[PDB]
């Protein structure tokens, strides 16, 4: 959740 | 589902079972039937530099894009895979490619505090 990813987190996070 | 299948099992860096499913009729080139990511973007993000090098090996596309724009690179840009970002470099990865707000592989290092990956990156971009 840490990983400053942008709206994409929804699908990889993970951290 | 074998496409999404492999896709978990990258994400969850299990190589033999990657290697069992594309050998089992699972496609390398598979994508998430509602975001579009790949099994790359997957080994990208999660960090797994052996299924990285297998699927690149098999004919992943290192340049897929997701619905938000991401290639592989980015992920591993983002999370922080040093290893992982000088191979898909390596591969031919597009070191300017932009996401959907015009962020590139850098601009996603620079944001998360990885300096030496944002500084292959410029240099790529020379
Ligand atoms: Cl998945
Ligand atoms: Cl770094
Ligand atoms: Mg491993
Ligand atoms: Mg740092």
């Amino acid at each position: 959740k840490s990983i400053r990813i942008g709206p994409g987190q929804a699908f990889y996070a993970x951290p | 589902d074998l496409g999404k299948k492999l896709l978990e099992a990258a994400r969850a860096g299990q190589d033999d079972e990657v290697r069992i499913l594309m050998a089992n009729g699972a496609d390398v080139n598979a994508s998430d039937a509602d975001v579009g990511a790949t099994p790359l973007h997957l080994a990208a993000w999660a960090g797994h530099l052996e299924i990285v090098e297998v699927l690149l090996k098999t004919g992943a596309d290192v340049n897929a894009v997701d619905i938000w724009g991401l290639t592989p690179l980015h992920l591993a840009a983002a999370v922080g895979h040093l290893e992982i970002v000088e191979v898909l470099l390596k591969h031919g990865a597009d070191v300017n490619a932009q996401d959907k707000f015009g962020k590139t592989p850098f601009d996603l290092a620079i944001d998360n505090g990885n300096e030496d990956i944002a500084e292959v990156l410029q240099k790529a971009a020379k």
